[PDB]
């Protein structure tokens, strides 16, 4: 009935040392019964990262949206756009659907390309703006990914100790959660590098 | 909305905007139907003027309505899309809702009725 | 959850998972839902833990009263009928338990699937939980009589680790056990996820699954 | 509707639907056929509430011979399987949603490959080597994830349906009257007679 | 949250916690909640998160218009009558709990605004969750003719006692000081009372403790030449 | 099951070096009707205890009752009764809390939120509350009600810890109880001017004051406040 | 709330408590309820603090219209406005307004408006939940063509006894006086009307 | 990817619009359109005013 | 209506050693928003080298470990002032609990201490008394936020042996009471900024041979 | 449980029962006797909830023989019938009553006749040549109203309760799994072990 966990699924993103990495679990649920292991919720626009969890049919509507809006954005202006402009435009598009919203928990992450600066971002379901330094989480599993990443992280994690780090957040996030799981991507991204790591864990 | 009466009549009961609507008719690439016993032909002039074209992507002059029914045309090229894409979204309602494909003369008879309505509208040529 | 149980030639073969769960979360995935009532007689957990364990272990007792007063084991068909008559006095009170009593006596190998609902059947083939649906698929189209120990413990094995694939709420381990006239072997706790590649492997199946 | 299953193999696409329709008591049909051909290579099965079902799949049809038409030219199934689910994601946040979930079954002809989407009532997509759709998918999921190869013929795909029907017909309680098979594959679409 | 508002002498001072919650879960330990109108008209926002930011953004943004038009410094009643009337409108739907300062070439102002569209005028205000346990600081030590610096202290003294005794309220004080004659002084975290002190162990982890199925490079750059 | 017809709001206490202080407003509202102006909530027993009650009056009454037969009940055969064997703080609360858990446990509670304050035996300072669920806690300052929003942070402000209780005086003490009622006076819709106050102290015993009210007051400020926002006049 | 409007020999004056609740929390104790619609057309407010300032708003609006094409609008058509929109939007409002105004002709005049939008023009008014306390006492000690000095002293008695029994009343005493001589405000504090 | 000529055919239609209705002056534009796509291949097309 | 149940907060968390057991949880006691006390014990020594903790509805957690206590005592009195083991005081507790089928005692319980052949024990129990043995186990508000991370730093689950690369684990190497108190202030301290619920103190009891020890910190008071 | 069918003949009286046991969307059973012998010539039949089905046939069971051994006597059909319908009469006014529906079948040994009593769970008893409870009769009574005589053989008897399982199979949607049949006359209770 609760739409933000009928498919179930989780995001999570963390900064490191001139690097962000986010991550995503594979499941697609009809509740109790999986349905797809290859369910990927984490997408991109140029070298902005955005993960969607919560309902599934929001999620692949919501990207086909952002990939609609950030290809006029750079015809427009020429260039693509950066994860602090495009964080304000998640926003907006969110909170245009006030009373009849999207249900979803959007996640941000990637490097400004001129600044160099790592950035990360976490969204509420009608658009409220959690710009976080360290980590941000979202899913069914959110409350053992807040545990997880608020014990195991430690800030300017160099970008192979990062994945690691990263990884174990959600893997025993998943592990504890009934509608997470069934296999695990996660991405490093570096200024002009980006590296994609599927994780073997367990099938149940 | 613009409601200006384009199509009127004038003292000798003639409505000019639908004979000038002629006249481009026969200016037109000229279009040829024949009917044999067990088929029909439809044959249609490519002006040779136009040289360097690409014969693959270029509209064809003869358009399918539906697998059964074809419509070829002489006149405004532009006009034609109009009244194809029309005839096409019909023949689609009709299998839709009478659960079978348009006889021609139906198609034929909602094709002319579009052209007619076209010439006691307000606003449209 | 997901438990099963069935008769054959050599015995009856029980197996079950071990996950406990509150909602969504994860609260246990050590469960022992195969309870020891005699050296000859298994009980099955599915539903309320708690009502489960119970009602099964103060069956166990009065399985036990029997013995002593009556110089004689009781039956598989006389211990789910007490169990049946226990639970039927709190029905429409909220007790949730789907058990099956699994044992060998005189009549040889029985099989009983008890519920707080009311229903006691005998039957050569059972399945309760929540996994249950994905669990009979494997034993349906794979269940002889003629089936041998070995290929009998790897059935019902195989058959909790579909279910536990699948079904959200059931995975960890799986637990297995063989009833001879001997009286129950314990066949090991087994991890899911473990098993899991193995199976793939050395099976061919879950070709979907990437490892 | 009640039953409809879906299997991706090799060199084509097979769909398997329930012939029964029912209202309240009573078995009204038992040879109803839940599919349209929305294109020569392109099968959608439907199941869901009385009417919507039948509204929704031959409201796609129609759009999809239009388009057919226009361009006089085939949409791919993943073309199809998108326009279909955007319609179905329009639909969810409307008046009176369509109460449809489908499985679109197709011979992508460009890629020389069997292609099979699953499609629920929200929106929600996922492409699959099998699938199936409400109930379904709890009998015969545990078979299909057992024997499924990628390289099996379009018979060891009928066989494999065959078990997983003959599981359905023991541990359902509702009869739904047996299944129609269809066949999608490079020649376009077909119906196994005999089944 | 906890949010104040005091007046002084010569202006206003606001102030705010940083908590946002999600339940019982904190969502952000450094939430920001004192937003800008106009460069010197500043809000304090408690109640649905989005709903403090869009309503602020949207009435800031509408009184920069009219500030361009009428070639004058926007006033506190403009930005105070647009939110009330905006507020109003949809009924208490828009969750926003509201405390609109400012100083003008009318003088210093005061001011709070509810969901519904209700306004209150005031030398000390409060709301949000932890409101009575500021209210009680307010009450015990407000005085007239405070100074600035008295002001500040007894706005952030009010804002720690929703810290420490509201659920609802935690981390780090905002201030933001509104004086006239001055640009307006916006202290984030003013206060950090709520360091999390040195954990006992490092948990990073070994190089390969992890396991992988696949490594791919993923295209991030277009299309290229040649 | 029932409902709370006329009823008692805060009740606040607090430690202090070397006792404990308890104070409630003399009220009985009957819903938005501040019916009863001369209703005592505070409860002595013995020499040594006080207990502060709020809620249902009508079960306050009872428990009035309960605990006035206690002490009769105590002095049957027991030559120390006013002495080594006379009730202590901790035995009073324990009885209360029993019933009041006991209560809520047949469905039919005592609809009242209780503080005992008191000093044992040993000199030791006793602070605990009970109230309709039979919860129990203890820390340095209680309140029930609307005290426990407004009251409990300007007297943890005092006694931030119990090493605080040892460094604050009865002086220091009484002003901080005697500011939080004007606080509540200043916010509680269902309060009264007047008030009691009860010290429970290890060397000056049990000191109880009557008809105390909220003075030194700020109101003065309300006559610059015209309007609620454009208004001038 | 507390209000109430007593017209007397030189014009009419209103008074009000000062206290806006939140259940049994007091939002603001030193509310002002005397609201302004025109120079010497003042109202009294009560029932919902948001929709009572919304109507007053569009009030003062339409009589600063009125008066812009019309000059100086009377008392009862600052009631008629204040009506039309309680009665045409009851389903959505809970307004409990008192409207008091001062002409040379007409002189001092109070208009009652309660909850269906119904108007009643009066000598004196009262409204408020804690009116209800003090029907018998207003009821007893009113008398036509009082002295400024007797209705002050009949509204802080009044006030004051409403204050005293009702929770959802209470703070100062905020009165204003409507004569020819122009707008007088004035307030009492509790240490003044608590002893009466 | 949209086909090229489904891109053009729906800009010459909206040119075509203002040719027969709305009282409008037409656009003042032709265009010269450059695209590829996985049907035709690479294409060239022009529209005027005319639609 | 009356509802007879709240909800006080807290968590618990109990690790077993090799020849060890604790029993952890915060002191904070409250009711919706408001703090009731910021140190009010949860934990208790229940005698015969057993510690145990049952809160959530404080009112049922005390009644609760209150029987149990008195469950130890006539035990004694009525078995020649045998020694309680850890297992029998597990059944024990699951009587208790199921004679409320039917208007539940509304908390979560651990004990902890050590079995017979001296080994550390730590047992879990559900409101109406399913009780299973663990190594690791957390309880209450934030015990969602905490399993994980002993799933992971007790246990070693999904952690592998560099160089292998997910074909050997990491081997199950035993925890001292040093490297135990550390996961225990690490999980609280990061449960406390992350839950409203959790903070003020923590209080950890320490079972061994020799008996029952405490140790206490302070967390944070937001 | 679903389907339970009676009908008296000229010398017997056959009772007809489904074999299935549901449990939600799950068959578990598809062999189940849904009938006990109350006496050699007295066979019950029943249909309800579960557990009070098993419990108040075993329960009548229970008594009926404990007459018989009591008294060295069989009771009559219709003696055992009024005993049934006070127990379940009794039942319906009770804290939490007997959710069950019987057919009794039985040879009376004194007048020579067969007899078949309906009984349903709120006490309403009726002799009948041909009876059915719940959906049951709904598709069979038009066929029994056309086809029954009752100088009926029993193999007729039987002929004619395949034509009504026949059209239960047909038209109603749930799947019962077959029928249990048994024959009831002079000679006792026997199962007709292929139907
Ligand atoms: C599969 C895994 C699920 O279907 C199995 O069926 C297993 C069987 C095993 C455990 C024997 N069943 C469960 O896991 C079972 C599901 C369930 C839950 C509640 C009622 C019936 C069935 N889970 C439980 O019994 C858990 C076991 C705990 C986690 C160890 N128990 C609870 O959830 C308890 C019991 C509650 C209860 C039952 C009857 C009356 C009153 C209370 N509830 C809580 O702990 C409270 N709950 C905590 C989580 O937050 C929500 C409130
Ligand atoms: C103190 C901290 C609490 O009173 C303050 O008042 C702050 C105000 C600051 C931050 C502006 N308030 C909050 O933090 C606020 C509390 C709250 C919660 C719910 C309703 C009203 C107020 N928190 C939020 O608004 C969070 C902000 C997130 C963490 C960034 N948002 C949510 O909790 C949303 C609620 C959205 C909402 C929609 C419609 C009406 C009201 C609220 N809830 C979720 O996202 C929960 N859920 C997650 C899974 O996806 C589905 C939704
Ligand atoms: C006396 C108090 C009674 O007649 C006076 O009439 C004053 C009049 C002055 C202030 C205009 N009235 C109030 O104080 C008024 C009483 C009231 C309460 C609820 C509905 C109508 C009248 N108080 C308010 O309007 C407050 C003012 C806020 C605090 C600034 N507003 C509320 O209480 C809002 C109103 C929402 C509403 C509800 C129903 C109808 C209309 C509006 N209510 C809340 O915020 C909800 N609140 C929080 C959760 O607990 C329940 C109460
Ligand atoms: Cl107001
Ligand atoms: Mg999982
Ligand atoms: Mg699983
Ligand atoms: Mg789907
Ligand atoms: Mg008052
Ligand atoms: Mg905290």
């Amino acid at each position: 009935s609760d739409p933000s966990s009928i498919n179930g699924g989780i995001v999570v993103a963390m900064t490191g040392k001139d690097c962000v990495a986010i991550a995503c679990d594979l499941r697609l649920g009809s509740q109790s019964l999986g349905v797809s292991n290859k369910f990927e919720k984490i997408f991109h626009y140029g070298h902005v990262f955005l993960g969607i969890t919560g309902l599934a049919t929001d999620v692949t509507t919501l990207n086909e949206m952002f990939r609609y809006k950030t290809n006029l954005y750079k015809l427009k202006e020429e260039r693509a756009i950066e994860p602090e402009t495009f964080t304000q435009l998640v926003s907006s598009s969110l909170y245009e659907r006030r009373f009849g919203p999207y249900f979803v928990g959007p996640v941000v992450a990637g490097i400004n390309s001129k600044s160099g600066k790592p950035f990360i971002a976490g969204f509420d379901l009608i658009g409220c703006i959690d710009e976080a330094k360290d980590f941000i989480v979202s899913g069914t599993a959110s409350d053992q990914l807040f545990g997880m990443c608020e014990s195991l992280y430690e800030p300017n994690l160099e970008p192979e100790d990062l994945f690691e780090t990263i990884s174990q957040a959600l893997l025993n996030a998943a592990d504890r959660d009934a509608l997470s799981g069934w296999g695990a991507v996660v991405y490093i991204i570096k200024k002009d590098e980006v590296v994609k790591r599927y994780l073997k864990m367990r099938q149940d | 909305g613009y409601d200006r009466a384009l199509s009127i009549f004038s003292p000798d009961g003639h409505i000019f905007q639908v004979e000038y609507a002629l006249e481009a008719v026969k200016r037109g690439t000229c279009a040829v139907g024949v009917k044999g016993k067990n088929c029909v032909v439809l044959g249609c002039e490519r002006r040779s003027t136009l040289k360097l074209q690409d014969t693959r992507i270029t509209p064809s002059k003869v358009s399918k309505i539906d697998s059964h029914v074809v419509l070829s045309f002489s006149g405004l090229n532009a006009d034609s899309r109009i009244l194809i894409e029309k005839a096409r979204v019909e023949a689609q309602s009709h299998r839709l809702t009478l659960e079978d494909p348009v006889t021609v003369e139906y198609l034929t008879r909602y094709v002319a009725g579009v052209q007619q309505r076209y010439t006691q509208s307000g606003g449209v040529r | 959850t997901t438990t099963l149980a069935f008769k054959f030639r050599h015995g009856v073969i029980v197996a079950a998972d071990s996950r406990a769960t509150a909602g969504a979360y994860i609260a246990s995935q050590t469960v022992k839902k195969v309870i020891e009532i005699n050296p000859y007689l298994l009980g099955t957990m599915a539903g309320g833990a708690a009502d489960c364990s119970f009602w099964e272990r103060l069956l166990a007792r009065q399985c036990r009263i029997y013995e002593l007063r009556n110089k004689e084991r009781i039956s598989v068909a006389a211990a789910s009928k007490l169990l049946a008559n226990m639970v039927y006095q709190y029905k429409g009170m909220g007790l949730s338990m789907g058990t099956m009593i699994c044992g060998w006596d005189k009549r040889g190998p029985g099989l009983y699937y008890v519920d707080s609902e009311g229903n006691r059947i005998s039957g050569a083939t059972f399945s309760v939980g929540s996994g249950s649906v994905y669990a009979y698929g494997v034993l349906d189209s794979n269940y002889k009589w003629d089936l041998s120990v070995e290929d009998a413990l790897y059935l019902g094995k195989r058959s909790i680790l579909a279910a536990a694939h699948r079904d959200a709420y059931s995975g960890g381990s799986v637990n297995l056990y063989h009833v001879t006239e001997d009286g129950w072997i314990y066949h090991g706790n087994h991890d899911v996820g473990e098993l899991f590649w193995k199976v793939k492997e050395e099976e061919g199946s879950f070709n979907n699954v990437i490892g | 509707m009640d039953i409809i299953l879906g299997i991706r193999v090799q060199d084509s696409v097979i769909l398997a639907s329930s012939k029964a329709v029912t209202r309240g008591i009573s078995v009204l049909k038992d040879s109803d056929d839940k599919t349209r051909q929305l294109s020569p290579h392109t099968l959608m099965s439907f199941a869901g509430e009385a009417g919507d079902t039948v509204q929704f799949a031959e409201y796609i049809q129609a759009n999809i011979q239009l388009y057919s038409i226009r361009e006089d030219y085939e949409l791919s199934p993943q073309a199809v399987s998108s326009f279909v689910r955007q319609e179905l994601a329009k639909s969810i946040r409307s008046r009176r949603p369509y109460q449809v979930n489908v499985l679109i079954g197709g011979y992508d002809k460009k890629k020389n490959k069997p292609e099979l989407y699953q499609i629920d009532y929200l929106g929600t997509k996922v492409e699959l080597p099998y699938g199936a759709h409400g109930y379904s998918g709890f009998y015969t999921f545990s078979l299909l994830d057992h024997h499924y190869r990628p390289d099996m013929t379009t018979e060891e795909g009928l066989d494999l349906l065959k078990l997983c029907v003959q599981e359905l017909e023991k541990r359902m309680p509702m009869d739904f009257k047996g299944v129609i098979v269809k066949i999608v594959d490079k020649d376009g679409i077909r119906q196994v007679d005999d089944f | 949250t906890t949010i104040v508002g005091v007046k002084f002498n010569n202006g206003v001072v606001i102030a705010a916690d940083t908590r946002s919650t999600q339940g019982p879960i904190v969502a952000d330990k450094n939430c920001a909640k004192l937003h800008r109108i106009s460069p010197k008209i500043w809000c304090a926002g408690a109640g649905t998160a989005a709903d403090t930011e869009a309503v602020t953004q949207l009435i800031g943004s509408n009184i920069e218009l009219h500030s361009l038009y009428t070639s004058r410094e926007p006033r506190v009643v403009s930005a105070l009558q647009m939110l009330k009337q905006h507020l109003f409108k949809y009924q208490g739907h828009i969750g926003a709990y509201l405390i609109v300062a400012g100083v003008d070439p009318t003088g210093s102002h005061l001011f709070s605004i509810h969901a519904h569209g209700s306004t209150d005028v005031g030398y000390y205000l409060s709301l949000g969750s932890g409101s009575l346990a500021a209210m009680a600081v307010l009450e015990s030590h407000w005085k007239q003719d405070l100074t600035k610096e008295e002001a500040i202290k007894l706005a952030s003294d009010a804002i720690q006692a929703g810290i420490w005794n509201d659920l609802g309220s935690g981390s780090n004080v905002d201030v933001c000081v509104m004086e006239i004659g001055k640009d307006a002084e916006y202290l984030r975290n003013y206060l950090t009372p709520n360091v999390r002190e040195e954990k006992q162990k490092s948990y990073k982890f070994p190089r390969g403790t992890t396991a992988v199925l696949k490594e791919s490079i993923v295209n991030i750059c277009d299309i290229q030449e040649e | 099951t029932q409902q709370p017809i006329v009823t008692g709001t805060s009740v606040i206490s607090m430690k202090y070096d070397n006792g404990v202080i308890i104070a409630a407003d003399n009220l009985g509202s009957y819903g938005s009707l501040l019916r009863f102006n001369g209703v005592e909530r505070l409860i002595p027993v013995g020499d040594n205890t006080v207990v502060g009650i709020s809620g249902d009056i009508s079960d306050m009454q009872h428990i009035e009752r309960l605990l006035k037969d206690l002490v009769t009940e105590n002095a049957y055969d027991n030559p120390l009764a006013d002495a080594e064997e006379a009730l202590e703080p901790s035995y009073i609360f324990e009885y209360l809390a029993t019933v009041m858990y006991q209560r809520r446990s047949k469905m039919n509670p005592l609809w009242n939120a209780i503080i005992v304050a008191g000093v044992q035996s040993n000199g030791d300072q006793f602070l605990r509350y009970v109230n309709l669920l039979g919860v129990t806690y203890s820390s340095p300052t209680l309140a029930t009600g609307f005290g426990a929003h407004m009251a409990n942070p300007l007297l943890r402000k005092v006694v931030d810890r119990e090493s605080d209780i040892p460094k604050t005086t009865v002086q220091v003490a009484e002003e901080a109880i005697v500011n939080a009622m004007r606080v509540l006076y200043y916010r509680d819709a269902r309060s009264s001017r007047n008030f009691s106050l009860a010290i429970i102290d290890k060397n000056t015993g049990l000191t109880f004051k009557k008809n105390l009210q909220v003075e030194n007051m700020k109101w003065d400020f309300a006559k610059d406040i015209k309007g609620y926002g454009t208004q001038k006049i | 709330t507390s209000i109430m409007a007593v017209t007397f020999k030189d014009g009419v004056i209103l008074g009000a408590d000062s206290r806006t609740t939140t259940g049994a929390y007091i939002a603001n104790r030193v509310t002002d309820k005397l609201t302004r619609v025109h120079d010497k057309i003042w109202c009294c407010r009560s029932g919902s603090a948001a929709d009572t300032q919304a109507i007053a708003d569009i009030v003062q609006y339409h009589l600063e219209l009125y008066t812009s094409q019309y000059g100086t609008p009377s008392t009862e058509t600052a009631a008629s406005v204040f009506k039309e929109l309680c009665y045409e939007n009851k389903d959505n409002l809970t307004a409990g307004i008192i409207v008091a105004g001062y002409d040379d002709k007409n002189k001092g005049e109070v208009y009652t408006i309660p909850l269906g939008g119904s108007v009643h023009k009066l000598p004196y008014a009262i409204a408020g939940s804690g009116s209800t306390f003090i029907y018998g006492y207003c009821d007893k000690n009113f008398r036509e063509n009082m002295s400024k000095e007797e209705t002050v002293d009949f509204i802080k008695h009044s006030l004051s006894q409403a204050i005293k029994w009702d929770g959802s009343s209470g703070g100062v005493i905020r009165m204003v006086v409507l004569t020819a001589a122009g707008v007088e405000r004035l307030i009492f504090y509790p240490d003044e009307y608590e002893q009466l | 990817d949209i086909p090229v000529e489904i891109l053009v055919r729906r800009l010459s239609d909206i040119k075509q619009g203002y040719t027969q209705h709305g009282g409008l002056r037409p656009f003042g534009v032709s265009f010269i359109y450059a695209g590829y796509d996985d049907r035709y291949g690479y294409q060239l097309y022009t529209s005027n005013p005319s639609g | 209506q009356f509802n007879p149940y709240g909800d006080n907060g807290g968590t618990i968390l109990g690790i077993a050693g090799e020849d060890f057991a604790v029993l952890a949880g915060d002191t904070r006691n409250i009711t919706d928003y408001s703090i009731n006390s910021r140190y009010e014990p949860k934990v208790f020594d229940c005698g015969d080298n057993i510690v145990m903790s049952a809160n959530g509805f404080a009112a049922d957690g005390d009644a609760l470990v209150k029987r149990f206590k008195n469950s130890v005592k006539w035990y004694h009195f009525d078995h020649n002032d045998k020694k309680l083991s850890i297992n029998s005081a597990a059944r024990n507790i699951q009587h208790l609990l199921y004679s409320r089928r039917f208007f539940p005692y509304y908390v979560y319980n651990i004990i902890a201490g050590l079995d017979e052949d001296g080994k550390g024990a730590v047992y879990s129990f559900d409101p109406v008394g399913s009780y299973q043995r663990e190594q690791c186990r957390a309880g209450g508000a934030a015990a969602s936020l905490i399993m994980p991370f002993l799933d992971n730093q007790v246990n070693f689950k999904n952690q592998y042996e560099p160089g292998t690369n997910g074909k050997v684990k990491k081997p199950l190497k035993y925890l001292s009471v040093e490297e135990v108190i550390k996961l225990v202030r690490d999980s609280f301290t990061s449960a406390t900024e992350r839950h409203i619920q959790v903070g003020d103190g923590l209080e950890i009891l320490i079972v061994t041979k020799d008996g029952v020890r405490k140790e206490f910190y302070e967390l944070k008071r937001d």
